[PDB]
């Protein structure tokens, strides 16, 4: 959700 | 209160929609921070117009005012130096990713780490996560939608969102009335008052 | 008294500059092209921001449109043209050499090939008719005045430079007036009501 | 006087 | 005599070429400056490398040696210019212009103009003494035949352009020789001799 | 004693750097591959050469022969890298990382990772083990003591390093020495005789 | 003779 | 002060 990724 | 004249900027911005300004009601939208457009924050993020993306905004939100805000920058910055990548501009690229991502690596190290390693593969499509980014076009529109959710979620846009709907030029009928008021003031009115400006209260005699 | 759209544009103006929109207003200005803004322009002239010069004088003539509007234009894009070729930026020099000085050579064919020629020369200041010159922020200076002039006589900003003259806020004093025709028509009255917005007409119950 | 609306160098 | 000394410079072109070392014999040629290779030229001038074409050259002529060779550089530095152009490299094909072709300007001013301007065009087909050219291959070879053509008028290439011929390994003919002659001046070998090194004189005891 | 064309090769060396003729001495150097010139090497690693480094090396090994060799290639890149960086040419610094530094991946995985950070510094002296670099003139000079005795103790560098020590000359005496036996099998001589050519025996008639 | 020893376009 | 082939910083 939130979460920082590619 | 404000709240009042916070409404008299939708008025405005009504006006000027109507007059065809349509520049000038994105920046009004943008200053005031008062209504974020989607249509056309979406048109222009389609549009790859990353600068004034991210211009429009900075009039509603910074980069690190919670997770929501600082994953809305994120992204458009992800895809911002992905899209350099592929037309294997990598001055640009590296460019990117010390202006415009370095904020994030404090928080986390390994993705930053991870994501500059991008920069000596053949194709980024050969790291496994980005395996499936098939287009300029396509990549956009998927992370379009992406960015719709997290702005409706963000609690610092969740009541700007909508235009209050009123009846044709608002603020021509509110004009309207004041030319009204200012002629039932006047002694010896003619039934037909004409009103020579806006600039000064008119009056008759 | 003419258009009710015009003056009423002017207000708006007034509003936004008040409640400091800086970017509002001079787009406003641009788009409805009503009011040119000297201070303004002079402030982008100075500060080299040749995008910008540009997009505000779109909102008022083309580049063809007359003898005045082309030595500005020309004088502008030559300005853009020197400064590129002083901070050794070929590629740049070129590139506005094609973009933006080609149109004048329909004039002066022979003008055009000499500006050209410019880009071979060690110091563009070994041309006779530019030893005057140097450096950037004192010719920006030079050339201003002359712009201004320029501007001054060119018969389509002849009647928009002067702003017109009002007590603050009248945008806002007008919006009273018309709260008081709404309220002074309600039946039976409270003696000091509560508005409820600006979005549609007052009345009492 | 006049102002100049040539284009040129100058 | 250099007339001499030139000779072996021959033979020692002729060893590297059957030992094969490629760019030892263009390099030879060109800091000697006793043979120039026409082969080795086209073959530089169709990849368009111009940097070792006009290395090459330099050994031979300079550019304001004589009307030959000033043509042979201005055709050379010309084409580099009009490639530049067709990648719409234009930071390139300024510096190109002023590095490069500047020289000329001096005895042709309305040329350089001329070429000058070449930047601005769309395509620089649209000058109607370029509009034939196509392409970057097609341009190389027809300026190449005009090269040719060039420098074998050139007085400055004129004993230059014909190998001399050889029988195969004439130096190491030669070397073997001076073994022969070294052991002639001996004392009383069998007819072995064992020869040691080409480094030092050989003799039989010790 | 063993090869007439490896010593040959000596010989003309020496002939080619009394002629003066620089480049041909170290392409011969290169492409025979039997001398490997230290001054040569220091001297253009010092002038930060990389690409003439690279192309002369590549004349006695390739890139992966042995560790050695290995470790003298990956910090010759290395110091190319540094410098792209320390000029803020990042479009150059990438293309080193990609084309040049890509092959050490493949050993070390985690150091190239290291390599590319460096990128993302304002300064690559942040990193504590390059902390203690520049400038540029230094460094080179501490690379190169280092590149040195990974030379000195590779395997295909090893016998190649030391010139052989020859009389001045010693291709032109030998050349004399073929004349003059040529002349010896003539029947017979001119009072002084006359030596035309050199690619072709000589021979004596009135 | 015919090469044009002169330059231009 | 011997071998050193470590491939590193
Ligand atoms: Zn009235
Ligand atoms: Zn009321
Ligand atoms: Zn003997
Ligand atoms: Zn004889």
């Amino acid at each position: 959700e939130l979460d920082l990724a590619l | 209160m404000s709240s009042l004249s916070r409404e008299l900027v939708f008025l405005i911005l009504q006006f000027l929609d109507e007059e065809k300004f349509k520049e000038t009601v994105h920046k009004l939208e943008q200053e005031s921070g008062f209504f974020f457009n989607m249509k056309y924050f979406e048109e222009k993020v389609h549009a790859g117009e990353w600068d004034e993306v991210e211009k429009y905004l900075s009039g509603f939100t910074k980069v690190d005012d919670n997770r929501y805000s600082m994953k809305i920058f994120f992204e458009i910055r992800k895809q911002k130096y992905l899209e350099a990548l592929d037309r294997h501009d990598r001055a640009k690229a590296v460019d990117i990713l010390v202006k415009d991502l370095k904020v994030f690596s404090t928080f986390n190290e390994e993705l930053y780490k991870e994501i500059t390693q991008l920069l000596t593969l053949e194709n980024f499509r050969e790291n496994e996560q980005l395996s499936k980014y098939g287009d300029t076009k396509s990549a956009r529109s998927i992370m379009l939608i992406e960015l719709k959710k997290l702005i409706e979620a963000n609690p610092l846009f969740r009541e700007k969102l909508v235009f209050p709907t009123l009846k044709a030029s608002r603020l021509r009928t509110l004009i309207n009335q004041s030319l009204n008021w200012q002629h039932q003031l006047c002694k010896n009115p003619r039934p037909n008052p004409d009103i020579k400006t806006l600039f000064t209260d008119h009056t008759c005699t």
